[PDB]
């Protein structure tokens, strides 16, 4: 066991202990999915409306 | 000093951040009014405290948080709350209905309305920040909201403050107090959205804190309520290296360093003790040794799985109460030679560790009794797979029939999202076989 | 009315568990994929345990270990054994033993195979792994490699009389939920008709006393025993006629010594004493017993069949020890302590 | 404040209308004249989900009276909260429907459908956010069935992203009226397909057996058959009309319980039923409410699979004990329960119990074993359409034989896809 990085103040310490050693997508592109999911809504509101017409 | 903003979205995220505020206002001596005797500068300073609350000249201290919800009967118990006093009208963000637990209403119809207002105001607190370091997140896996409009909000934040750091505290859902039969399709399609924007997420099994709170706080029916209270401590003691002096994960950026090397794997395991009922006068107080020992008991963890059969990439030990670096060293030697613990080979096998002298504190009245000393232990284990494994079993149940399917379509989502999603899960969970299996 | 699932229809143990578990009146067998479970009789390979002791008000036991393959994989016992402080590199009970590959022990299996051809020692090796081969000769097992294990082949096993024919010994041991190393009180020999020749190992009918072997590659398989195999009774009888001793204080000391050792050492691993789920295994070790009365122990199976005239009695007490204790209901084992 | 704005059609509709606000009323402390006399602030939390409040403290039911005929809405005015409904809110013609499916669609329904909009659309005017409708009628008759489900029509074409929910009555032989039920049910049912989220199909043939063989009635009156559909709304609502986490509203119980869009028709069950002091424990709550002679829909369960399942517990009793009952019912029945809705089974509890009853439970599945009640009905249909018998009555009307076998196929094909999910 190796302690290392012994830090202390006031409200506490802290340390490390070693057992071994080792062996974005842009607004526009954010905005076209978001108005492409509202314009299929629009259109399967549209069908509807059109079969509510007949 | 670098400022931290949080963001709670969703009842799961505004009732948890609710009770967290509560308790960091406990902690820091700040009174629900606000005012805060101890603090000496008033209107301003750059103490640790002041990472999450800002000062007015008045004297009061501000909590750097925002509140988002799709149906305001949530956040109103904020507005009419013990804490009022410390939010101010524009942290509170309400709409008229919310996702009906449907990730494709919360993300889509009704987050593509009400984002830019959630930005907005994001934004004000950002202006009031010298050295923003980035967000703190809270919300659930399993509603509408939660998973609907985080996963949202979690790519703009990627844009609008792309330097900036991101951490997650969300909730996996349980069935002994869900809320919705569609919950596995929310989580999975907010995991497979927000996993490229989010730098570390603590995950907290609603079952685990459910057993936790039957086994050790003798709760019958454990309530939200007695779940936050618990989950609180949890938070505080993750965030508790923000908000007080130390060395030990004291910005965001260090919890990807200490505890993320494989970015796609950003979810460390929480293991808390001890949990002591405080319907009992004297309950004999643990060691070091004893509470150390329990971190790596399953019933203890945040999430029920089985570290043995799995390996470490990382560990953390955050004490808070009468601890000293010697007891935590013998300790871990004791328990080294009688634990089942494999690092992966491309790791140090090792702990670092934080310890801070002010012991936990307790809501009055409250469930979880005083104790002289408590640990809450961070590990990225390959065993937390486990629950992803379960929550993609159940996705696959219903979408093989393709039940439900139809309420996210209807809401401008394609069927080829659900699909992408799960592909996106598997090559998850192929990641943590291949790093922690033979 | 308990709830179980069956998920190893290959499985002749279980099959009548089952068929006992329904005899009961108390049971009730739901379909393979049915979650709302109290027992599983759960598959060989990739069991779903990350999918256990998550369902509220239930009640969950498997018939396996999680981390039993490190005992009952060749490749994995071996380096268990060698790595293992308990167990130690020199536990007396175990055939010197190398993992080679076609890490790896290539280099290490032949410094210990010069030392004894040197001192004109038997260098008889046999190469095996999860179709094997017995040569005196190093270079000849490694090409037939080209995972595998190499242990040192028993050259003066007892020989059973009449017949100057080798054996092996088959235990059975369960361990419950609780950990509780249960031994069959009921052994079984498999024996090898053929006479044993230390001449010719190409004829490996009288070297492998495998059941599946001998009924197939042997002439004389049944001469003796009735499906080569002797039970405890008889072979008890052998020794205390033939070398005037009982099999308790000859064999069985050692074979409950090496059963102990073994399962104590993973239990750490294996342990579901607080796990949101429990588990319970039977287990099937082999050994082999030379001529100084030394137990060997070869292998351990983990999901091993049982002999035909011991199927009643050993499925009934599974169902009492290991499935009646956490399921009750409206000795033939030896409690090995620890 | 989420509304919901309720509508009765009918006969049957504004009578079972009637005693559903009757009941919901008592429960929620609102007197005959509006007025609040409750003791407990549980009653007015969500009291807005159906009341809307006038001046002087007044709660007025968000209720829509709808009939071609003046003789039951005059009744209903004269009953015992008659005076609580508004005069406004009463829509109301002369010439009748004579159980005429085409005539309260086609003729004499169409003559009446826009004054009820009219109201409707005042409804929602004044709504701080309309969650959705709420229909109570029959499928037998000529109004409640005819005009019934042409309002649902139109109320979709101008509110199409609103839920719609009807409570509606199938008629039965054992319990009928005229001969040509089956016509206007089979008609009203593949409205009910394609223009409702959520169906609870109130059976009348297992009304009058549950009043026959369990209550000991005799002679079972619809006033008889009506207590029990009362019991049955006020308990299906629970989830609306009181704070809670489950089912708060109709659209997250339609996420719940509605995995596929045609198949909303629900089963529903109430507990207990007793022919009346003695308290009943949470075991006998749970196996009752469960128990086919429960079911407010004339079908076995055990004929076929749970899709969903709602569970409502009401009154004072140990929520432990709740969750260990409902657990042992599906963990000991799971075979009934189909495997790829993991955890299809939810269950709510609500403090306050229904009058004269200390605990109750209000079962709400989602069976495909409803196929019973739907083949039920096409047998009768083809029964009488393979020899076009009394069709007349509606070929007058303006209709043409293709509507009926549009109709009856539409049907079947119902019928079909709830067995291709039982298997
Ligand atoms: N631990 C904990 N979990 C909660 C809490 N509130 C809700 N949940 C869990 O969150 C999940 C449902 O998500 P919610 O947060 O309630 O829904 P939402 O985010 O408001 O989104 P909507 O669908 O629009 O209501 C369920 O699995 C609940 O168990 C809470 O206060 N504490
Ligand atoms: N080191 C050794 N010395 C002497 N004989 C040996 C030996 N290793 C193996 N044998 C012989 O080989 C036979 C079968 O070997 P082994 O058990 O490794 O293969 P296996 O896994 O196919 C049979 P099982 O699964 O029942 O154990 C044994 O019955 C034994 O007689
Ligand atoms: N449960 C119940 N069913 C009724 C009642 N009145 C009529 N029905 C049923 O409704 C059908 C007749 O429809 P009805 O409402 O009288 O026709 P409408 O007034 O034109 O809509 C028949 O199947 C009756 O059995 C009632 O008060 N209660
Ligand atoms: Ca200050
Ligand atoms: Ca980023
Ligand atoms: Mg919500
Ligand atoms: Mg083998
Ligand atoms: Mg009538």
């Amino acid at each position: 066991m190796e302690v290392i990085e012994l830090n202390k103040c006031t409200s506490g310490q802290s340390f490390e202990v070693i057992l071994k050693p080792p062996s974005d997508p842009s607004l526009e592109e954010i905005q076209k999915k978001l108005e492409a999911a509202e314009e299929r809504r629009k259109y399967q509101e549209a069908e509807l409306l059109k079969h509510l017409a007949e | 000093m670098r400022e931290c903003i949080s963001i709670h979205v969703g009842q799961a995220g505004v009732q948890i951040g609710n009770a967290c505020w509560e308790l960091y206002c406990l902690e820091h001596g700040i009174q629900p009014d606000g005012q805060m005797p101890s603090d000496k500068t008033i209107g301003g300073g750059d103490d640790s405290f002041n990472t999450f609350f800002s000062e007015t000249g008045a004297g009061k201290h501000v909590p750097r948080a925002v509140f988002v919800d799709l149906e305001p009967t949530v956040i109103d118990e904020v507005r009419t709350g013990t804490y009022r006093q410390l939010f101010h009208p524009e942290q509170l963000i309400t709409g008229k209905e919310d996702a009906a637990n449907n990730y494709a209403r919360g993300h889509y119809t009704i987050g593509k309305e009400i984002i830019d207002l959630v930005l907005d105001r994001i934004r004000k607190l950002a202006d009031q920040c010298t050295g923003l370091q980035g967000f703190l997140v809270f919300h659930s896996f399993g509603g509408g909201t939660g998973s609907g409009f985080t996963s949202l909000l979690m790519e703009r934040l990627s844009v609008d403050y792309g330097k900036k750091s991101k951490l997650e505290f969300s909730i996996y859902p349980a069935p002994q107090v869900s809320t919705a039969v569609v919950e596995p399709y929310n989580s999975i399609l907010t995991t497979h959205t927000t996993l490229e924007h989010s730098d570390c997420a603590f995950m907290v099994d609603n079952e685990a804190i459910y057993d936790i709170c039957r086994r050790n706080l003798d709760i019958e029916r454990p309530t939200y309520t007695n779940l936050n209270r618990l989950i609180s401590q949890i938070v505080s003691s993750i965030t508790a290296s923000l908000r007080f002096d130390g060395a030990l994960n004291v910005d965001l950026t260090e919890f990807q360093t200490n505890l993320v090397p494989y970015p796609r794997i950003h979810f460390p395991l929480a293991t808390y003790a001890p949990v002591i009922s405080a319907e009992k006068a004297y309950h004999e107080q643990l060691s070091v040794a004893e509470i150390t020992n329990a971190c790596f008991e399953p019933a203890n963890q945040m999430v029920k799985c089985d570290p043995r059969h799995g390996k470490y990439m990382a560990c953390c030990l955050l004490y808070r109460g009468d601890v000293v670096p010697k007891d935590v060293n013998a300790a871990i030697a004791t328990i080294k030679t009688k634990r089942s613990i494999q690092f992966v080979d491309w790791c140090p096998t090792g702990f670092k560790v934080g310890i801070n002298y002010q012991p936990p504190t307790v809501v009055p009245g409250g469930d979880l009794a005083k104790v002289q000393r408590a640990v809450c232990m961070l590990s990225n284990t390959t065993a937390i797979a486990e629950a992803w494994a379960r929550l993609d079993h159940k996705f696959d149940l219903m979408y093989a029939k393709r039940a439900f399917v139809h309420w996210y379509v209807g809401e401008g989502m394609e069927e080829g999202e659900f699909s992408e999603a799960r592909e996106d899960m598997a090559a998850l969970e192929k990641d943590y076989e291949e790093v922690g299996v033979d | 009315m308990y709830t179980f699932v069956v998920r190893d229809e290959n499985s002749s143990v279980y099959a009548e568990v089952s068929r006992l578990l329904l005899a009961t009146g108390q049971w009730k067998r739901l379909r393979k994929d049915n979650p709302r479970f109290n027992l599983m009789l759960g598959e060989r390979n990739r069991l779903p345990f990350g999918r256990l002791g998550h369902e509220p008000g239930l009640v969950q036991l498997v018939n396996y270990y999680r981390g039993a393959d490190k005992l009952c994989r060749k490749a994995s016992l071996v380096k268990l054994i060698k790595t293992s402080p308990e167990l130690s590199e020199s536990c007396t009970w175990f055939p010197e033993s190398y993992v080679i590959y076609p890490t790896d022990e290539r280099e290490v299996f032949l410094a210990a195979y010069n030392r004894r051809r040197e001192g004109r020692e038997g260098n008889v090796w046999i190469a095996k792994s999860s179709g094997i081969l017995i040569s005196s000769e190093a270079s000849e097992l490694l090409d037939f490699i080209d995972v595998h294990v190499i242990q040192k082949y028993l050259e003066k096993p007892l020989l059973l009389e009449p017949g100057h024919r080798k054996f092996d010994i088959r235990s059975w041991v369960l361990v419950d939920h609780l950990y509780n190393i249960y031994l069959y009180r009921e052994g079984v020999l498999r024996t090898s008709s053929e006479p044993y020749n230390s001449a010719n190992f190409q004829d490996k009918t009288c070297h492998l006393t495998n059941h599946c072997i001998q009924k197939e590659y042997s002439k004389n398989y049944g001469r003796y025993e009735e499906g080569n195999e002797m039970f405890f009774e008889e072979f008890n009888q052998y020794l205390m006629d033939a070398l005037n001793t009982t099999l308790e204080n000859s064999i069985l000391l050692q074979i409950k010594h090496i059963i102990r050792s073994c399962l104590m050492c993973i239990e750490p691993a294996i342990s579901t004493k607080h796990l949101h789920y429990q588990s319970f295994q039977l287990f099937g070790f082999d050994f082999m017993v030379d001529e100084e009365l030394k137990v060997w122990l070869i292998e351990v199976n983990g999901a091993p069949a049982c002999a035909q005239k011991l199927y009643a009695e050993l499925c009934q007490g599974i169902v009492d020890v290991a499935i009646s204790s956490v399921f009750p209901l409206a000795s033939i084992f030896i409690k090995l302590h620890h | 404040m989420r509304e919901i704005v309720h509508i009765q059609a009918g006969q049957c509709g504004n009578q079972i209308g009637a005693k559903f606000w009757e009941v919901i009323s008592d429960e929620h402390g609102i007197d005959p004249t509006g007025s609040y006399h409750g003791d407990s602030d549980l009653q007015l939390e969500r009291i807005n989900v159906y009341y809307n409040e006038a001046t002087g403290n007044k709660y007025v039911p968000r209720a829509i009276l709808v009939d071609l005929e003046p003789g039951t809405m005059d009744s209903v005015r004269s009953g015992p909260f008659g005076q609580i409904f508004r005069p406004d809110n009463f829509v109301f013609g002369q010439s009748g429907a004579g159980n005429n499916w085409a005539k309260g669609h086609y003729t004499e329904g169409a003559e009446l459908v826009d004054s009820v909009l009219d109201v409707v659309r005042k409804e929602s005017e004044s709504c701080d956010c309309l969650q959705g409708f709420q229909l109570t009628h029959s499928l037998g008759g000529g109004t409640g069935s005819g005009m019934g489900t042409l309002l649902i029509s139109k109320i979709r074409e101008e509110y199409p992203d609103r839920i719609m929910n009807t409570f509606s009555v199938m008629p039965s032989p054992k319990v009928s009226d005229t001969v040509v039920e089956p016509y206007n049910a089979t008609l009203s049912v593949h409205q009910l397909v394609e223009n409702t989220d959520e169906t609870y199909c109130i059976d009348n043939e297992a009304l009058y057996d549950i009043c026959f063989r369990t209550l000991k009635l005799t002679t079972p009156t619809y006033g008889d058959l009506n207590h029990l559909v009362s019991a049955t709304m006020s308990g299906v609502t629970t989830c609306l009309r009181f704070p809670g986490q489950l089912n708060a509203d109709l659209r997250k119980l339609a996420v719940n319980m509605v995995p596929f869009p045609r198949l909303h028709f629900f089963m529903p069950g109430f507990a207990p039923l007793t022919s009346q002091y003695r308290a009943l424990t949470v075991p006998e709550l749970t196996q009752q409410m469960f128990d086919s002679k429960n079911m407010m829909a004339a079908c076995d369960p055990r004929h076929g699979r749970y899709l969903t399942v709602a569970a409502i517990f009401r009154g004072r009793m140990s929520m432990k004990e709740v969750d260990e009952q409902m657990l042992n019912v599906q963990n000991k029945n799971s075979s009934y329960f189909v495997e790829w809705i993991p955890n299809n089974v939810k269950t709510a509890v609500c403090d306050i119990p229904p009058r004269g009853l200390k605990m109750s439970a209000t079962f709400i599945g989602n069976s495909t074993a409803i196929q019973e009640l739907f083949k039920r009905i096409s047998e009768q249909f083809t029964a009488m359409f393979r020899r076009k018998a009394f069709l007349h009555w509606y070929t007058g009307e303006g209709m043409d034989e293709m509507e009926f076998t549009e109709a009856e196929s539409n049907m079947n094909d119902l019928v079909s896809e709830y067995q291709q999910y039982q298997d």
